[PDB]
C-alpha cells in the first residue's frame, strides 16, 4: 500500500488475506474504492460479495466501481468515483488488482482535478511512490481527456 | 493487467 497524499489518498493492489486489510487500518485507511471486476475479485477470494462484506466487517467503508483491467471508468463511473473520493477527505484507499494501472489512472485523475496538475505532473506524482503507474494508451488518453475538460468536470463534481 | 514484476 502507498500514500500519494499522506493519510488522504493512496493506492494498493488486491489484498489476498484479511490480515492485509488490518495493515491498511494501521496505515490510516478508512474508506476503500474497489476497482476490479467481479471475476477478478472472485478469482482471489472465491466470492465478490464476501470480499466486500469483509471490508465492512473490518470497519472499512467500501464502494465497488468495476473497471475493466487495463481500462478506464465511464463518465458516469468517474463522476461517482470523484464524488466518493471528495465526500470524505481522509483515509481514502483506491485499489485494483496490481495497484498500478487502473489505480494509478484514478489517482492521477484525482490530482489533475484537485491540484490543477497537467497529466505529466500527475503521473509523475503517482510514480514517485508507485513506479509504472498508468499502463495503457486508453488510460493515458482518459487522463488527457480529463485534463482537457477539467472545468466541466469540476463543475459537475461540485 | 500483466502483473507480477
Ligand atoms: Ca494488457
Amino acid at each position: 500500500m502507498y500514500w500519494v497524499r499522506r493519510k488522504t489518498i493512496g493506492g494498493s493492489g488486491l489484498p489476498y488475506t484479511e490480515n492485509e486489510i488490518l495493515e491498511w487500518r494501521k496505515e490510516g485507511v478508512k474508506r476503500v474504492l474497489v476497482l476490479p471486476e467481479d471475476w477478478e475479485i472472485e478469482e482471489s477470494w472465491g466470492d465478490k460479495d464476501y470480499y466486500l462484506s469483509i471490508l465492512k466487517k473490518n470497519g472499512l467503508q467500501p464502494l465497488h466501481i468495476p473497471i475493466p483491467d487495463g481500462g478506464v471508468p465511464s463518465d458516469s463511473q468517474f463522476l461517482t468515483i470523484m464524488k466518493w473520493l471528495l465526500s470524505e477527505k481522509e483515509g481514502n484507499l483506491v485499489h485494483s488488482v496490481g495497484g498500478i494501472g487502473r489505480t494509478g489512472t484514478i489517482l492521477a485523475s484525482y490530482l489533475i482535478l484537485t491540484e490543477g496538475l497537467e497529466v505529466e505532473s500527475a503521473i509523475d506524482e503517482v510514480r514517485l511512490v508507485r513506479p509504472g503507474a498508468v499502463q495503457t494508451y486508453e488510460q493515458e488518453m482518459f487522463l488527457l481527456r480529463v485534463e482537457g475538460m477539467r472545468k466541466s468536470w469540476l463543475k459537475n463534481i461540485y | 493487467n500483466k502483473y507480477g514484476n
